[PDB]
């Protein structure tokens, strides 16, 4: 059973390392998208 | 006579289909009995008793084939048709009910 | 993405059974997903079925009890039902709505697909080739499943159609003369069987390659309609985008058909033949035909729909409309079940139209086609001789007839009878075939060419 | 025999363990984004621009003859400016004269990062145009790209169609 | 030309502000341009039946009205292409998108506008000349086999004002301009014709020329005629491939159209995969069948409107080429699948059902479909002629003949090529039942046969008598074992076997038997029946007393002659010419008659 | 605690009766008790649903029933099972549900029968022909099924170890009898294998003296399972010994037949047919087990002396 927990810990460590590499870049893009509102009138509005 | 005269129903379909399967199984088993008697008869050619047994067996097999099954098949086809006729009259009434509801809805607007 | 704030309405015109009729709704879509919040804080899901001007009509997935026309709010998403798909969802168990029920996280999506999808362009459809062995001799050496066909299992109520379905999930795989997955969807399944499927897949180590959807008998009936669409949407992602072969098993399509009839009634449609919708044909084809091989890709989807025959009548619209648009049938019988034979599959009325392409040199073994045909003839004759024995007796039989009776008894005991935990690969199944065929001297094996006999018959 | 079942349970739970860990990483990132949005709304000119846009988008989605804007009390000065500007822009775009009021009696909870809610005249239709709701909406719809960015692309996925 | 969506109740979309619309017009609903038709109209509102999924359609969406009803686009590029039942090129959709799916709302023009076709004017017309409907004003060179003749659309006429010079033109250019009463019409190479309308002809002629298929059975005993209509059973084990390939490969028709109605995906794949691989010798060169073929593909999960319309799209394409003077042979893979699609639509529209649930008008639709076949005198001054044949198949649930679709079909088609599965299990191909099959064109062809072959007609009559007698004797043989049996009956039984074995049976996987020319079919049958007649006389003229001839004596006496009769099928028309094969058959007859002579 | 509702009560109470019953059932389930809920009729419930569906003028489905009939029955039937209850005590209770579908006929196309069959795990179908012949309890035993076999196999193997294989053989005999009955009705036993004759005769022993019981008698008001297994064990043990004897001595000099067995040990069949009368509770468990053990020893000695 030890090999199963050992592999699990290693996979979690990998994910933690990988997501750190560009964590700030993903957050930066996400903040940009939500901050830019881009208002629009429904495409079927006809007046 | 022409039909077993069982009133059209889904129950009648089940009974007639089981009756047909029984008749067909009996036909095949009696046909094998006849073939076995015919082979033994030809091998012998207690001889006339085989000729009588074959004539009786073949007559019963012929009746199943020419009288009893045709009659079950005519009955089953009759049932199937009449059940679709009952389905149609239900369709008509349900369609008219839906239209009457639509008319009531339009009046309410 | 939309990036458009959602609108939530408290305007309700009325509620009628499973439907909530809304008012003053801005540019509503058909098939739009909305969420309800009830006065007690209870949340429910639903889908818009009719949009007549500003009067949108939404079907609520859960029960409508407790819903008023004054405080209940309806939040619109602005989109339709799109399922998050990924490779990681393989090895997960979901309910009909696509939510996890295995205590794991929500799926972390690689994409979103419309679950209704589109038909596969026939110009790029590739005729099925290799075989996918099931592990069950009765349907590997007699009616094999080609890698791309759609062959249903018809069973009567009470027969072990679910135990066979579970056995296929545990045993099925490629011939292997890592790229095979099974997507399993159970519609209208009761609590006891739902436990059976979930535990049986987990315990035997097969779950790593199974994506399991359970729609329980007491789950929303509309969810039962999307359940097979979610299973097929996943299958299409896994098969065609990730280059692997997916076996899709749709269990209890008869329960699906009943839920479809309920949706038709919700729309106030006039019932068709035997109470079922007039579009049942196209709806079943929409599900079944989303399978097969495609040009330029190495993936494939097969299907094994499993259907309960009402009153054991193959004429009933459910097996009739299915069979009319599928390629052959497995056919589980009752006599074999009452005789305590498992699996109870009757090879005489079964058929696999694609067997000709599934098997043969380069796919299974050279002698596959010849063994199947001879076993079929020997079984049919053995049954015929057994029927004769019942009329003429044992003493009236000749030596050849006795050999056919010996075959009949050993065929059912060795070839058909298997057990739920014995996995017979295609090569062992054929070897068992030969052991039974070597009962007869060579001259009685009329359907096997002499070249095949000289190679395989001895030893 | 029983050892096989034990191994099945260990492998199946191990798979869920790592999947749950990955979902926590996503949750933590989203929580950080929310805290970073809190830092944004603590600004003045940048936040007012967000409100100018958010109010317009609210008005354009609701399209009613009368509208009421509800906001956090401390944000009222900024929303007031956003509404006064949004109105003549709305009228030009839609050619409909809409009376837009601000709710001075009810306010949004002070713990909300920011944004507004828009109600129609009878308070029966509301637009979920708060900042936290917009973030959740976009973060979920964009999640497939977040997955790839953080953890890598699917090596077994060859066709994106 | 736009209206707006008022509401959606499922596959049915209600439009508003759509006053200027006709029933069974076409609309493109929503931003994805979903294809549908207008059925019910009321005021300025219209009820639209949408073929594809309506998920996502919003209230307020645009509806684009298209003036033409359900129509087929006809022009260069039609050949070699595979179409959807509503005329959507599947080979372009799959190649212009790189997808495997048919996009929802896909809008690919039926005929591509990026091909520069080689167009040659008729060189007979001049500016100021009079042209009428059906006239040919130029020919497009598509491939080595079929020239695509460009006709003036029906219901158009006038004085020609512009003729394009010879050159390379695409399907969007203007080739001919004509003026009628001051109204100028600019025509390209493409014409559009409503699919439910029958293309007019000058006159409908009797069908007298045989359809020269390559099979000895389904020709000698059960003739089909160019312009005629037949039915073919469609069961898994019936071996329908043999007719499909034989008819499309070796027929004397010019253009083949294969129409799917709504079959299993894998069955459509087999057809789409097989057809491109078929070839035939033409001018000594081996050419692909797809250069003179067009195919319409519909699987069971295609929109029901397309599955229902497929049968009419196919025949509309057939008539289009019929009007060119070509002989066209169209096969409907399963008219039962079409009827299923028709019942589905009738059900969806909540129409009152009739027999076995089918629409009340099922029979009327089949009758008017098949009536469109036949030999015709074409429109236009060229005084050309052509024909459309239909060999549509039937596959009723259960294989029964009680289904209204098969029963109605059999009462309409004049030839029935009844196939069987038992024959296939016995490896006897083509799998023709014989006792069920019939042809009602035998009288129509009597003039052709008399003019060109003379002895064919009495031979086929005797052949049916011999084959039928073999069946009639079956009960006597079963109960007797050929012991208490006339020697004349033994001749019938054994000769009927010879016919069944070495004539009606044909092995298409052998190079010599790929195609049996008619002169060989009648040659083989003539010698077999001539033997039969001589054998009957040998016994009957000697059966009085003392010294009589029996079948055992004949068979033992001239066993080489009976063998030579069986050997006749091996005379390969590719290497042994007409004169050599006829000469060998003539020598066989002489050797045969002389062998009998020695017995008297 | 029963819930009483007659046919002349309002249709709404006729519908609600089932919901009231199961509500009480779950209530006691949550106490850790094992609750057994018996319905008199679910066809009357379906009838109430049909009546109300009509009155509400909503679109019906087959035979006038609401299209959601299956959903209502599933909702009731799925409210059952062994559970781990909420609450600190960690108690575990159960609800069993016994439905009751009044048969317009033996055709399972009946909307209520069909919807029930798709949900319930055990179906005890009652044959019309057995009822007409006054064979009680009247169970078809060829169209019936129980889907709990594998669940109970652990129990049976733990406590009895003998039942599972006896159950298998008993089912084989009954099905073989039906197939032999079909031909016997046609040819009159003119030609039968010696083994086939035994199957027919043992199957009659089973049908009359094992599967048939008068539930108003002291001896068969309740037959405890240990006794049910005892009875079946002896009858099958007879079968195996009778079948072995004739097949072992077949194609030899001293051929053993059924006629020889019945004449040789006729009292053995009488004793086997008498097992239903041992009368539990009035008589003791220890004696009934000992009495059946004696029958087995006598049969073994009877066949030993025959062979």
């Amino acid at each position: 059973s030890a090999e199963v927990e050992q592999a699990t810990r290693r996979q979690v460590q990998g994910m933690q390392s990988s997501q750190q590499r560009n964590r700030e870049r993903v957050l930066t893009q996400l903040l940009g998208m939500v901050c830019d509102v881009r208002p629009q009138v429904h495409p079927n509005y006809r007046i | 006579k022409d039909r077993i005269e069982i009133f059209p129903s889904r129950m009648a379909q089940t009974i007639m289909k089981a009756r047909l399967k029984g008749a067909q199984t009996g036909r095949n088993l009696l046909k094998k009995k006849s073939d076995a008697l015919t082979l033994r008869f030809r091998q012998i050619l207690s001889f006339v008793t085989l000729d009588e047994a074959i004539k009786i067996t073949n007559r019963r097999v012929n009746a199943i084939e020419h009288v009893i099954i045709p009659r079950i098949e005519r009955t089953l086809a009759y049932i199937i048709t009449e059940l679709d006729e009952r389905e149609r009259e239900e369709f008509y009434r349900l369609k008219k009910i839906q239209e009457k509801k639509k008319i009531i809805k339009e009046k309410s607007e | 993405y939309l990036s458009q704030p959602r609108l939530t309405y408290k305007t309700v015109s009325g509620v009628n059974g499973p439907l909530v009729i809304l008012d003053h709704v801005k540019f509503p879509r058909y098939a739009e997903i909305v969420h309800l919040t009830l006065p007690d804080g209870t949340k429910r899901s639903g889908q818009v079925l009719e949009v007549s001007g500003s009067k949108a009509v939404v079907q609520v997935f859960e029960g409508t009890s407790g819903i008023d026309a004054k405080k209940t709010s309806c939040e619109f998403t602005g989109d339709i039902l799109r399922t998050p798909v990924s490779e990681d969802m393989l090895g997960r168990v979901f309910n009909g709505s696509g939510k996890p029920i295995d205590r794991g996280p929500v799926v972390l999506a690689e994409d979103f697909l419309d679950i209704m999808g589109q038909p596969i362009n026939p110009q790029c459809r590739i005729y099925p080739e290799e075989m996918i062995q099931t592990g069950i001799s009765a349907i590997d050496g007699m009616n094999s499943i080609a890698r791309g066909q759609k062959i249903p299992i018809f069973s009567a109520a009470g027969l072990p159609h679910n135990e066979i379905a579970a056995q296929i999930c545990r045993q099925a795989g490629l011939v292997k003369k890592e790229n095979f997955a099974i997507v399993f969807a159970a519609m209208g399944v009761n609590m006891e069987t739902a436990r059976f499927f979930k535990s049986d897949f987990e315990e035997n180590g097969s779950m790593d390659n199974v994506c399991l959807f359970l729609n329980l008998a007491n789950d929303p009936t509309i969810e039962r309609i999307i359940t097979p669409r979610l299973a097929l949407t996943t299958a299409e992602f896994l098969a065609y985008q990730c280059e692997k072969h997916v076996l899709v098993i749709l269990t209890d399509m008869s329960s699906y058909a009943e839920a479809l009839r309920e949706v038709s009634a919700a729309r106030e449609e006039v019932p068709g033949r035997r109470g079922f919708p007039g579009y049942m044909y196209t709806d079943l084809a929409t599900i079944y035909e989303r399978a097969g091989r495609v040009e330029g890709r190495n993936g494939s989807i097969t299907q094994i729909p499993i259907l309960t025959m009402p009153n054991d009548d193959i004429t009933h619209p459910i097996p009739d409309l299915t069979g009319y648009i599928t390629e052959g049938q497995i056919y589980v019988d009752r006599q074999l079940h009452n005789r305590q034979i498992y699996p109870p599959i009757n090879v005489l009325p079964s058929l696999s139209r694609l067997m000709k392409s599934a098997i043969g040199e380069g796919m299974t073994r050279k002698d596959h086609a010849d063994v199947s045909n001879q076993l079929y003839a020997c079984y049919a004759i053995g049954k015929d001789v057994q029927a004769m024995k019942a009329v003429v007796g044992e003493e009236a039989l000749t030596s050849d007839d006795l050999l056919y009776l010996e075959f009949l008894q050993k065929f059912e005991k060795n070839f058909i009878t298997q057990g739920p935990y014995e996995n017979r690969t295609v090569y062992e199944t054929l070897d068992i075939g030969w052991q039974l065929l070597r009962i007869f001297p060579k001259e009685m094996l009329k359907r096997i060419p002499q070249s095949t006999l000289s190679e395989f018959y001895p030893r | 025999q029983q050892k096989k079942i034990q191994m099945s349970n260990l492998m199946n739970q191990a798979r869920l363990k790592v999947l749950r860990a990955r979902d926590d990483l996503i949750t933590d990132l989203l929580n950080e984004a929310k805290q970073r949005l809190s830092k944004v709304v603590k600004d003045t000119t940048r936040y007012q621009v967000l409100l100018d846009g958010l109010v317009l988008q609210g008005l354009y989605q609701l399209l009613e003859p009368r509208m009421i804007v509800r906001c956090r009390k401390q944000d009222f000065p900024l929303v007031k400016a956003a509404v006064q500007k949004a109105i003549p822009m709305y009228k030009i775009a839609t050619k409909k004269d809409v009376d837009v009021q601000i709710d001075l009696e009810a306010y949004l909870p002070e713990d909300i990062a920011g944004g507004v809610e828009i109600y129609n005249g009878d308070r029966k239709i509301k637009v979920s145009n708060t900042l936290e709701s917009r973030l959740d909406l976009i973060a979920q719809q964009m999640m497939p790209e977040v997955r790839g960015a953080l953890f890598g692309a699917n090596a077994n996925r060859k066709f994106l169609d | 030309t736009f209206g707006y969506v008022h509401g959606v109740s499922g596959p049915v979309v209600t439009a508003c502000d759509m006053a200027g619309a006709a029933m069974y017009e076409l609309v493109r609903v929503g931003h994805s341009e979903l294809v549908g038709e207008i059925i019910r109209l009321e005021g300025d509102m219209a009820t639209i039946q949408v073929y594809e999924e309506t998920s996502g359609v919003s209230v307020g969406d645009p509806v684009l009205r298209t003036g033409k009803p359900l129509s087929v686009e006809l022009g260069p590029g039609i050949m070699g292409a595979i179409f959807d039942g509503i005329q959507r090129p599947l080979s372009d959709i799959s190649s212009q998108t790189q997808s495997i799916y048919i996009p929802r709302g896909v809008n690919v023009s039926a005929l591509s506008r990026d091909i520069k076709w080689e167009f040659i004017p008729s060189k007979n017309l001049r500016v100021g000349s009079h042209i009428t409907g059906g006239d040919i004003y130029g020919i497009v060179n598509e491939n080595s086999l079929i020239k695509h003749k460009i006709m003036l659309p029906p219901r158009s006429r006038g004085s020609v004002t512009y003729i394009a010079p010879p050159g390379n033109y695409d399907a969007s250019d203007v080739v001919l301009e004509l003026e009628f009463e001051g109204v100028k019409e600019k025509l390209s190479m493409v014409q559009v014709w409503p699919v439910r309308q029958v293309r007019p002809v000058t006159e409908k002629l009797p069908a007298n020329h045989p359809l020269l298929t390559g099979q000895r059975v389904l020709d000698a005993l059960f003739p089909c005629v160019q312009g005629g209509t037949t039915a073919i059973p469609g069961a898994f084990g019936c071996g329908k491939t043999v007719i499909s390939q034989s008819l499309s490969k070796y027929s004397n028709s010019d253009v083949i159209i294969y129409v799917g109605c709504g079959e299993r995906g894998n069955e459509m794949s087999e057809v789409l995969r097989d057809f491109p691989e078929l070839t035939m010798e033409v001018d000594g060169k081996v050419e692909s069948i797809m250069k003179r073929t067009a195919l319409v593909a519909n699987t069971s999960n295609m929109p029901v409107a397309a599955r229902e319309a497929s049968i009419y799209t196919g025949i509309t394409l057939s008539e289009y080429f019929r009007d060119m003077g070509y002989h066209v042979s169209m096969m409907a893979d399963s008219t039962s699948r079409w009827a299923e699609a028709l019942r589905e639509i009738s059900g969806r529209l909540a129409e009152m059902p009739a027999d076995s649930g089918y629409p009340a008008y099922l029979g009327a639709r089949l009758a008017s479909f098949y009536e469109r076949a036949g030999r015709v005198k074409c429109l236009g001054n060229p005084e050309r002629e052509g024909s459309v044949s239909i060999v549509g198949a039937v596959s009723p649930p259960g294989g029964d003949f009680s289904d209204p679709v098969t029963s109605a079909t059999l009462g309409i088609v004049q030839v029935f090529w009844g196939l069987d599965k038992k024959l296939a299990q016995r490896k006897h191909f083509p799998s023709v039942n014989w006792l069920i099959s019939y042809s009602k064109y035998m009288r129509a062809l009597d003039e052709y046969y008399d003019k060109h072959f003379t002895e064919f007609v009495p031979l086929r009559t005797k052949a049916k008598e011999i084959l039928q007698e073999e069946e009639d004797l079956a009960e006597i043989v079963q109960l007797v074992g050929k012991a208490s049996l006339a020697e004349t009956d033994k001749i019938t039984l054994e000769v009927a076997k010879l016919i069944k074995d070495d004539f009606l049976q044909q092995n298409g996987y052998t190079p010599y038997d790929r195609f049996c020319p008619f002169y060989k079919t009648v040659g083989m049958l003539s010698n077999m029946i001539s033997f039969y007649d001589m054998a009957r006389r040998a016994v009957e003229t000697t059966a009085q007393s003392d010294n009589k001839i029996t079948w055992s004596i004949i068979r033992e006496h001239m066993g080489e002659i009976l063998y030579k009769l069986s050997s006749m099928k091996f005379k390969d028309p590719v290497k042994d010419g007409e004169a050599k094969i006829k000469a060998d058959y003539a020598q066989l007859l002489e050797d045969m008659q002389n062998a009998f002579r020695s017995l008297e």
